[PDB]
DNA sequence: ATCTGGCCTG
DNA sequence: GGCCAGAT
C-alpha cells in the first residue's frame, strides 16, 4: 500500500541499503508484526562533557597524555577493537575537501588547542584517504608551531 | 568427525537451523548456516558448534506414516532426554534397532517399546518390578499390567531382545508414566489421542 | 576411492579445483605419467 | 536494546546505520510515522487496504503455510485460484496439533467438487502435514494433488542429493 | 634450472590453472621437497559395452547386471555419483540411433543443460526424469521458473 | 560536467 | 550490488 511505499522510500533513502533489499525487507516486516513495535521501542546516551563524543552515561570511557584525532566513529571502533592504545582520542566533524568547501572554521579544533595541555604525545590516526592525509599533516604543522610533540 | 542421528529441527528467524544430534559418546546441540529427520549421519562439528560437513549413511523410506511417525519422533525425544554421555554407547545401537524395527516391522509399536524398555533400563530408570505398576513399582495402583504384561515385561528386562520378542508378540502406558515420574512431561504427547 | 582421495589429499596439500584435477588425471592417464615424471625429474 | 534489534536485521553495517540514525533524527521519526502508517485478508491472507482486498472485492485452492509462500507464489504468476493460509505445520515437538491449527476455518471453505494444492515444506515434517491433509480430504470426498518431486531447474547431477535423484527416477516421465 | 621447465609446461596445461600459477606452484614446491616427495610417493596410493572407464577390459557393471535398462549419462562424475547412489539394476547421442537395438526403453541420465536440451531436441521407450521441487530448505530460497513449472507439473495423488 | 566498463564484497 | 578509473 501507500504506507508500504513511503516505508521502502524511507529505508532506501537511508545510506547503505539497496531498493530490492529495501522491498524484501519491507515484505519481511509486513509478515513480522511484534518485530515492527520491537524496532520502534528499541528505536529509542549523548554528548561527552569534556570530550563532546557520545558515551554511555556521563563521559566517553577515553577521559574515564596520548590524543589521536579521526573523523568518524568507525575509526573509533576499529581502534577498540584493536585495543592497543588507552590514551585521550576525538573525534572531528569533517575532512577538509577543497572540492566539496570544507573549512578549517567548520572545524572543532579550538577544544583540541586547550585540550593541549599534558599532552605527552600525538598520533595522527588520520584516514588513508590522500585528502584525509593532507588534512592531517596541515593541522599537524599549525600544531607544531605552537611549541608542541608530534607523531605519526 | 562424528557419527550420530539426527532427532531435533528447530528452525532459526534468521535462515539458520537448530539441530539436535547424540553419537555414541554423548548428545550434543549444533547449529548449521542456511540432514533430515531421523538419518543415520556422519558430520563433522566447528566450535554452539558449527556444522560444516555432512555425509548421508542412510535413509528410513517407511517413517512417513503418520502414526510411524509420530511413535519415531516419541522414541527419538526419549532417548534424547536419556542420551547421558555414559549411556550413550549403548543407547545408540539400541536406537538404531529401534528405528530399524519400527521401519520395517508391521505393527511399530512392538519394536517402539521394545526398544524403550530397554533404553529406558539403561538409562538408569529402570522400574522396580520386584499387577499395576506405579512410578516404577508394581502394585494395586496405577495402569493394570495383568500377569501376561509383567511376565513379557520380566522377560524384556531380564531376556535378550531375539527370545523377548515372543514374549511380546498396555506397557507403553507404564513406560511413559515411569518416564514422566522420572524426567518430566514430555512436548511430543500432545500428539497422541 | 582410494587413489582418488590420495590425490585429492596430494593436491590440498579448494577442495574442487583439487577434486576437477585428480577426475583429470585419472581420466588422461599419459598427462599424469608426464607429471609424475617431471615430479621425479 | 539498539545492538539487537540492528543484529535482529537480515554488524557493520547495522552499526553505522545505528549511529547515523542516533544522528538523524528526522530520519528517525520519518521511519516510526511510516511504521504506524503500517500499523491479511479474512479470505486470501495477502496485504489488503482495510478489511478485503481489492481482489475480493474459485474452483481452485491453493494450500499455503505462510503468507510469504503465497506472495512466492502469486509473483509466479501461475496461479489464479483462492488460497487458505494455515497457522503453520504440525511438530509434535513443539505442542502444535489438531487442536492448534485452523482446520475448522478451513471446513468453512471448502466444497466437495474442488482442487487442494498440497504445497507443504519439503521436509518429513511438511510431508507428513501433506499425508494427512489429503487423508483428511479423501475422507471428506474432495481430489487430492501433489507437485510434482524432482530435479530444480539449473542443477547439477553431482550435488544433488540422493533422495532427489531417486524421486526423479521413480517420477519419471513418458516423451 | 632447465628441469623444471617441463614440469612448468605439464602444470601449464592442465586447466584451472594459469602459467604464473604454475610457476608459483613450482617455486613452492622447488624448496618444500618434503611434501614433494610425499606427493609422489602417494599418487600411486573405457570398455565397449558400457563406456565406463575400469582396470580391466570389462567394467565392474559387465563383471548381477541387467542388459534391459541403458542410461546415457553426459560425464563420468555423474556415472559416480550414481553409483554412489544405487538405485538402478540395469547397465550403464548422435550414436544412439545405432546403439536402439537390443534396447527395450531407453534411460536419459543426461543432465539439463542446454547442450542435453539440444541433444534431446535432435534425439526426437524413451523416457526423461520430470521437472520438479527439491527436498529440504525454504520456499523463499527458490527460483521463479521452478515456481511455474511445479505448478504446471502438478501431479495428481 | 557527463558517461562507459572494470573491479571487490557479498 | 556498489564504487572507481579514464575518455569525451
Ligand atoms: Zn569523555
Ligand atoms: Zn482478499
Ligand atoms: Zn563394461
Amino acid at each position: 500500500p501507500e504506507s508500504l511505499l513511503k516505508l521502502t522510500r524511507a529505508l532506501s533513502r537511508l545510506p547503505g541499503i539497496g531498493p530490492k533489499t529495501a522491498q524484501r525487507l519491507a515484505l519481511h516486516l509486513a509478515f513480522h508484526k511484534e518485530e515492527a513495535e520491537a524496532l520502534a521501542e528499541a528505536l529509542e546516551v549523548r554528548a561527552c562533557r569534556e570530550c563532546g563524543n557520545l558515551a554511555e552515561g556521563e563521559l566517553c570511557p577515553i577521559c574515564q597524555s596520548l590524543l589521536a584525532v579521526v573523523e568518524s566513529v568507525a575509526d573509533l571502533y576499529a581502534l577498540e577493537r584493536s585495543g592497543e592504545f588507552r590514551g585521550l582520542y576525538h573525534v572531528l566533524g569533517g575532512a577538509l575537501n577543497p572540492l566539496e568547501g570544507i573549512g578549517p572554521k567548520e572545524l572543532n579544533l579550538e577544544g583540541l588547542f586547550r585540550r593541549l595541555e599534558g599532552v605527552e604525545e600525538v598520533v595522527l590516526a588520520t584516514s588513508m584517504t590522500v585528502e584525509g592525509e593532507a588534512t592531517a599533516l596541515y593541522l599537524a604543522e599549525e600544531l607544531k608551531k605552537r611549541g608542541v610533540r608530534v607523531t605519526r | 568427525l562424528e557419527e550420530g542421528i539426527v532427532v531435533g529441527r528447530k528452525p532459526l528467524p534468521q535462515g539458520d537451523l537448530l539441530l539436535r544430534l547424540v553419537t555414541p559418546r554423548g548428545s550434543l546441540e549444533a547449529v548449521v548456516r542456511k540432514l533430515s529427520l531421523f538419518h543415520h549421519v556422519r558430520f563433522q562439528l566447528y566450535a554452539l558448534p558449527t556444522l560444516t560437513q555432512a555425509e548421508l549413511l542412510g535413509r528410513l523410506h517407511g517413517l512417513e506414516a503418520p502414526r510411524r511417525f509420530l511413535l519415531a519422533a516419541f522414541l527419538a525425544e526419549l532417548a534424547y532426554r536419556l542420551a547421558s554421555p555414559e549411556a550413550a554407547p549403548r543407547i545408540y545401537p539400541l536406537l538404531v534397532s529401534g528405528l530399524r524395527g519400527i521401519a520395517k516391522h508391521e505393527d511399530p509399536l512392538l519394536p517402539l517399546v521394545w526398544a524403550g524398555w530397554r533404553v529406558a533400563k539403561a538409562g538408569g530408570i529402570g522400574p522396580n518390578l520386584e499387577l499395576r505398576l506405579k512410578r516404577g513399582r508394581l502394585g494395586e495402583e496405577g495402569v493394570y499390567l495383568g500377569r501376561e504384561g509383567v511376565e513379557a515385561l520380566k522377560a524384556t528386562l531380564r531376556l535378550p531382545g531375539a527370545q523377548a520378542l515372543p514374549h511380546l508378540e498396555r506397557l507403553f502406558l507404564a513406560l511413559k508414566a515411569h518416564a514422566e515420574e522420572a524426567l518430566g512431561p514430555l512436548r511430543s504427547a500432545e500428539a497422541i489421542g | 576411492p582410494e587413489s582418488l582421495l590420495k590425490l585429492t589429499r596430494a593436491l590440498s596439500r579448494g577442495p574442487k579445483t583439487a577434486q576437477r584435477l585428480a577426475l583429470h588425471l585419472a581420466f588422461h592417464k599419459e598427462e599424469a605419467e608426464a607429471l609424475a615424471e617431471a615430479l621425479e625429474g
